[PDB]
């Protein structure tokens, strides 16, 4: 019967809320699978918002899955356990590391009317999961 | 789609298999499964053991998309694949580097990204590329090689052959093509795959006695200090330095140390780097075990001979020494003091590195500890002085303190090559006493057919431009002479071919998994099989022989290295029989083979054997005690080469360390000191510098395998790399009016090539560092054509000009220019 996975809606915030290039922690989509949200401060391919700059990733590395840090100095998520880093402006490409898959990007919905950010699926597979949705 | 993948189901078929790709040779399973079953998320009811109920916790599992395929077997019938790292071989123990994590993606199917293999022979008919029948392939190709040995002798009949381990290498496949080579055709006209000429990257450490992989992994764990030397091991030796190193960095080997060594101190564990650039290894390094616990000797490019010689001198004056191990086990070492006597204030205005860095480094490394006994320093070396200023000279130096130092022999020690592909060499010995540098023959007109064996030197020799010209050209004359044949027989058109290498032609064939820039100028190639499509046996940097098990079908009529050599052998023998010639035809005997086991029984398991012929084996006499099945029974962990004993209880039983008893692989077994002259650059590299502005050195990226052979078919790997990069200094970059996406020419009087600009803050001015290899900018046009003694170039030994082309807007919109050290 169906062939896509049944993703949450996921409320995350208000655009106008997010400061630039500072990085908000919420769970997508479900509390296991950690993501960050950040206002890049000049617009990106696939950005979302007023200025096109939001995005937003699982943070969880896709080589073996330590949770990766997002550096606001390089808009880079850096992974602790065999230095894998991605970079937050070019859809999670790899820059250098082990990962065979680049950083899953969280798909935003950009509501004008509301202001509102919402999480709707992901582009590519999370980390230690069969499925992106258990 | 991209957002799930289907589990292996709990009985799936399960197969070993080593990666393909570098020396470590990490340990892979391979799942193999009907493409319409699948496991279940209970840990019990799929094949990996782990619960996908819930999310797995990070380090518990290596699984992404891309480790995952659907291939087709020749009956039609479709199987999931899933090739994952093994948690249990003691090489990786469970890590996959990105190269070996993309195996399950380059596994030949007829929609991924192994579409492009060789499926069948292809044969460039004058004016268009067409298939054409291995018989007739066959007809031409030993038509033509039995007509230059009856005319011109083996002189005529050029190769350039892998001589490595894993994919398009390993003891059967070196046997082979050894076996065709060497003692049926018997042509010394014939190179490796990386050397133009049949020679060693080794000449000097094996002649002063230390053959180069001489330790375990497990010493890197029990080193007090480890050098890394012309190497960049993170990006690679990826699993050794993540797996072994990094644990010793950071002091979880320190337990193992203690416990082998009751009564010895161990300090935390320090690394020192030789390297002109500041590498990802050296930030990972300082990242791991801070920059108190690292010394990067960031010396001048070509400079190594003039560091060693400094550090044997100053080592010698501080009595930073064995005297007993040199009066019992060396000769040689009083006139290597006199001869290789060189200053600290010298060594430093030579290298570029202060006085009190070179003294560090000593300290550091032989310095006897407070409990008397000399640090156990391994010291690595890779192509930064393999392909440095006079490889032969370097290994002088370089060995010479290791030996005064004790530093081979004693557990956490060994003075060892990192490698580069693994190995799996088996092969009769090089049938002349003369070094024969191949592409300048070419080049000079030699040779009436050049076979390009699993390599492609247009894109990897030294000096590539000089060969790609006049390939080309050679090429073009045989295109040009075979256009007039009309309903010519098969002996007609070799007869065609061969009078027009008389007049300046080269018959040219490839064989291979792919076409390659090298069908540019090919004639013929014919289809070869990688691992997995046959079995195939290599060993590691630590001489870990293991068996890759086969587990699907090659592509078409694809066939394993050792095979086709079988084809062509038994093809000349029939032509000989045919022809009346008894005593060519005996020399084509042997190569009765129906599967790559015979050419493993044949090679490897004869050497040193009653009967057997010449061969030089790295399984030494004790290689018959190996079969594939006591491989298949040992598993990923195989066995440290040599074999000591085998028997049904103890399974294969193997040797750890080399020299540990101070007997040395020399007529007297003792390790020999040589002189090292500090000589400058060579004359021709000189020239270069003095005309041009930067060094252009070159080496290896982390995520691209070598000439990007499968890479170039990655939408991945297409979108990170479109084009070959040179890092450069950002105020040399500000001066030439180049920023991340540019493209520049790269240029000199040796060649011409092309790069994307990627400024890199560690880069020092006028230094640059080029992709080496690459499908688009070829970096090797630049390399000069010098070679030390044994014919081994100073690849890292180049300089030239920038001149910007232009702003590559798709690049700057889609390419990360951002830093690839980590901090
Ligand atoms: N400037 C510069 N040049 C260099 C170097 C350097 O540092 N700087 N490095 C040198 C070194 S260390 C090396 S190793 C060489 C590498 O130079 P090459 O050996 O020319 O390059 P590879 O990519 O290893 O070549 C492997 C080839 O074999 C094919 N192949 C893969 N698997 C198989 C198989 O099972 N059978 C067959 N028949 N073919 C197969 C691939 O498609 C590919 O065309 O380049 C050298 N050149
Ligand atoms: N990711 C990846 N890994 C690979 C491969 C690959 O293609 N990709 N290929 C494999 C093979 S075949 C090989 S040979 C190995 C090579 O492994 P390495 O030899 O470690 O790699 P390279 O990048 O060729 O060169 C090593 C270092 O030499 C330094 N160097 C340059 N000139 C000098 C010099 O004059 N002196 C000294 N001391 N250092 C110098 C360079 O700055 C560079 O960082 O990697 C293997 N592993
Ligand atoms: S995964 Fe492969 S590329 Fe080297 S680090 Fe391991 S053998
Ligand atoms: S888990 Fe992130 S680099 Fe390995
Ligand atoms: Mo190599």
């Amino acid at each position: 019967l169906r062939t896509t996975l049944q993703y949450p809606a996921t409320q995350v915030s208000v655009a106008k809320n997010l400061k630039a290039n500072e990085p908000v922690s919420f769970t997508y989509p479900d509390t296991s699978s950690p993501c960050v949200a950040v206002k890049l401060g000049s617009p990106v391919p696939g950005g979302v918002g007023p200025n096109n700059d939001i995005v937003a990733y699982s943070v969880l590395c896709t080589h073996m899955g330590c949770p990766t840090s997002y550096d606001k100095s390089s808009k880079t998520f850096k992974c602790p356990c065999h230095f894998t880093e991605f970079d937050a402006e070019k859809a999670g490409q790899m820059i250098c590391g082990q990962a065979t898959e680049n950083l899953p990007r969280v798909l935003l919905r950009y509501d004008e009317a509301s202001d509102a950010l919402t999480a709707v699926g992901v582009d590519g597979l999370i980390y230690g999961r069969q499925a992106n949705v258990i | 789609p991209n957002d799930r993948i289907t589990l292996p189901p709990a009985n799936a078929q399960r197969t070993n298999m080593t990666c393909h790709f570098c020396i470590v040779g990490c340990g892979y399973h391979v799942y193999k499964w009907p493409e319409l079953q699948e496991g279940g998320r209970a840990p019990e009811q799929n094949a990996l053991g782990l619960d996908f109920r819930k999310q797995l916790p990070p380090l518990a599992v290596t699984l992404t998309p891309a480790m995952t395929n659907v291939v087709t077997e020749h009956n039609g019938r479709r199987y999931n694949i899933m090739v994952v790292p093994d948690k249990a071989c003691v090489v990786n123990s469970g890590l996959s580097s990105t190269r070996g994590g993309k195996m399950a993606s380059y596994m030949y199917t007829p929609t991924g990204d192994g579409k492009q293999r060789l499926k069948a022979p292809r044969l460039y008919a004058a004016d268009q590329w067409v298939d054409t029948t291995w018989d007739h392939a066959m007809a031409l190709y030993a038509g033509l090689i039995k007509k230059t040995l009856d005319k011109d002798g083996p002189q005529g009949v050029f190769f350039s052959c892998f001589d490595h381990g894993g994919a398009g290498g390993g003891f059967e496949n070196t046997w082979g093509t050894g076996k065709l080579m060497f003692s049926a055709i018997q042509t010394p006209m014939v190179r490796i795959h990386n050397r133009p000429a049949y020679n060693s990257e080794c000449h000097a450490t094996r002649e002063m006695g230390i053959g180069e992989l001489n330790n375990a992994y497990e010493d890197a764990q029990l080193a007090d200090v480890i050098w890394s030397i012309g190497n960049n091991p993170y990006e690679s030796q990826t699993n050794y330095f993540l797996n072994h190193w990094l644990p010793n960095l950071q002091g979880a080997t320190t337990s193992k140390k203690k416990e082998r060594f009751p009564n010895e101190n161990f300090p935390q564990a320090r690394i020192i780097f030789v390297d002109p650039r500041e590498t990802p290894s050296v930030a990972i390094a300082r990242h791991v075990a801070g920059n108190d616990r690292v010394l990067h000797l960031a010396i001048e490019p070509g400079t190594d001979t003039a560091l060693f010689n400094g550090l044997f001198t100053y080592v010698v004056e501080q009595g930073w020494i064995d005297k007993p191990f040199i009066e019992a086990h060396t000769k040689g070492f009083d006139d290597a003091v006199k001869t290789n006597r060189l200053s600290l204030d010298e060594c430093s205005n030579i290298t570029g590195v202060p006085v009190d860095m070179l003294k560090r480094a000593a300290e550091w490394s032989y310095k006897p500890k407070a409990s008397g006994q000399a640090p156990r320093t391994m010291h690595a070396y890779e192509k930064g002085i393999i392909w440095g200023n006079d490889n032969y000279v370097i290994q002088s130096a370089l060995l010479d303190l290791v030996i005064a130092t004790h530093n081979v022999g004693r557990r956490g020690t060994g003075c060892v090559r990192m490698g580069g592909h693994q190995e799996g060499y088996t092969r009769p010995p090089y049938p002349g006493d003369k070094k024969i540098y191949i592409d300048q023959e070419l080049i000079k007109g030699k040779g009436r057919i050049m076979t390009w064996w699993g390599c492609n030197n247009f894109q990897t020799s030294n000096n590539a431009q000089a060969l790609r010209e006049a390939i080309l050209q050679r090429s073009a004359i045989v295109k040009q002479a075979m256009q007039k044949a009309r309903g010519a027989t098969t002996e007609e058109m070799v007869d065609v071919i061969y009078e027009a290498t008389q007049n300046g032609g080269l018959f040219v064939t490839s064989i291979n998994l792919y076409p390659t820039k090298l069908a540019e100028a090919a004639h013929l190639m014919l289809p070869a099989a990688h691992p997995g499509e046959m079995n195939l046996t290599s060993m590691n940097g630590e001489r870990r022989i293991r068996l890759s098990e086969k587990f699907m079908d090659p592509p078409g009529t694809a066939m394993a290295d050792c095979l086709i050599a079988a084809r062509i052998a038994n093809a000349l023998r029939d032509m000989y029989q045919k022809d009346g010639k008894a005593e060519m035809a005996a020399q084509f005997e042997g190569f009765d083979w129906k599967t790559e086991e015979d050419a493993f029984n044949d090679g490897f398991r004869r050497a040193g054997q009653p009967g057997a012929p010449a061969i030089d084996s790295q399984g030494g006499s004790t290689g018959h005690l190996v079969t594939y099945d006591r491989l298949r029974k040992s598993g990923n962990n195989g066995v440290q080469l040599p074999v000591v004993s085998w028997d049904e209880s103890k399974g294969l039983v193997g040797t750890e360390m080399l020299y540990t008893e101070g007997k040395f692989d020399t007529d007297d077994g003792k390790a020999h000191f040589k002189p090292a002259p500090w000589n400058g650059l060579p004359a021709t590299v000189q020239q270069q510098k003095d005309k041009y502005r930067f060094w252009l050195n070159n080496g290896r990226n982390n995520e691209v395998w070598q000439t990007a052979y499968h890479d170039q078919y990655n939408s991945l790997m297409q979108e990170r790399y479109p084009m070959a990069y040179i890092e450069m200094n950002p105020d040399d970059c500000k001066q030439l009016d180049v920023t991340g996406g540019d493209i520049v020419e790269v240029y000199n009087d040796f060649g011409s090539t092309f790069a994307m600009v990627y400024p890199v803050a560690e880069i020092k001015r006028g230094q640059t560092f080029m992709l080496f290899g690459y499908v688009n900018g070829i970096q090797g046009d630049v390399t000069t054509d010098w070679t030390d003694r044994n014919i081994i170039p100073y690849y890292k030994g180049t300089w030239g000009d920038i001149r910007k082309v232009g702003s590559m807007e798709e690049f700057k919109r889609t390419v990360s220019f951002k830093s690839r050290r980590f901090a």
